[PDB]
């Protein structure tokens, strides 16, 4: 998008990509399962936004202790993604008892 | 509760005595137990070997860790060795949470 007196013009660019990586070693702060927004919508038909990744260290009020750690998510493998690729991912759960879904 | 590692079977107790040595026993039977030994102790040495297991740190995190360190400042003797009368002493109780890793 390139705003150019005040009309929006808004051009695909074949050649940018996005960097879309997977932590399956868990070496980031896990923020999932905190019930925060931003999951797929319920209903099919809309379009969502995706959130905004942040993670929280130790603290001593407002500020950081010793041990506070600095992640750089820069630091991981991505996989660049231009028009065109795409990012496929399996994953298999552990052995976890059943849900038990009956009073 | 006091740290380490609980056990079911942990290492045996190794129990260890001089085996007695009567001093010269009555030229006549006498029923009662001899109560008249030879003093003596024993001395030797004993080696303990243990393999320990380790976990190796793959902390993916940016900014330096808390090490452990000897104060780089000049003492008038070093931690850790022994004084200017052969006496070994251990000036800080080490223990082994230093680096970090997420929760």
């Amino acid at each position: 998008v390139t705003q150019n007196e005040g009309t929006k013009t808004i051009a695909n660019n074949l050649t940018s990509t996005i960097q879309v990586f997977t932590d399956s070693e868990y070496q980031l702060p896990y923020v999932l399962g905190s019930a925060h927004q931003g999951c797929l919508p319920p209903f099919p038909a809309d379009v969502f936004m995706i959130p905004q990744y942040g993670y929280l260290t130790l603290n001593n009020g407002s500020q950081a202790v010793g041990r506070s750690s600095f992640y750089c998510l820069e630091y991981f493998p991505s996989q660049m993604l231009r028009t065109g690729n795409n990012f496929q991912f399996t994953y298999t759960f552990e052995d976890v008892p059943f849900h038990s879904s009956y009073a | 509760l006091m740290g380490g590692f609980g056990l079911k079977h942990p290492p045996p107790q190794i129990l260890i005595k001089n085996t007695p040595v009567p001093a010269d026993p009555p030229t006549t039977f006498n029923q009662s137990k001899l109560n008249s030994f030879i003093t003596q102790y024993s001395t030797g040495q004993v080696s303990v070997e243990i393999e320990w297991e380790l976990q190796k740190e793959n902390s993916k995190r940016w900014n330096p860790e808390i090490q452990y360190t000897s104060n780089y400042y000049k003492s008038t003797s070093v931690d850790f060795a022994v004084n200017t009368e052969g006496v070994y002493s251990e000036p800080r109780p080490i223990g082994t949470r230093y680096l970090t890793r997420n929760l």
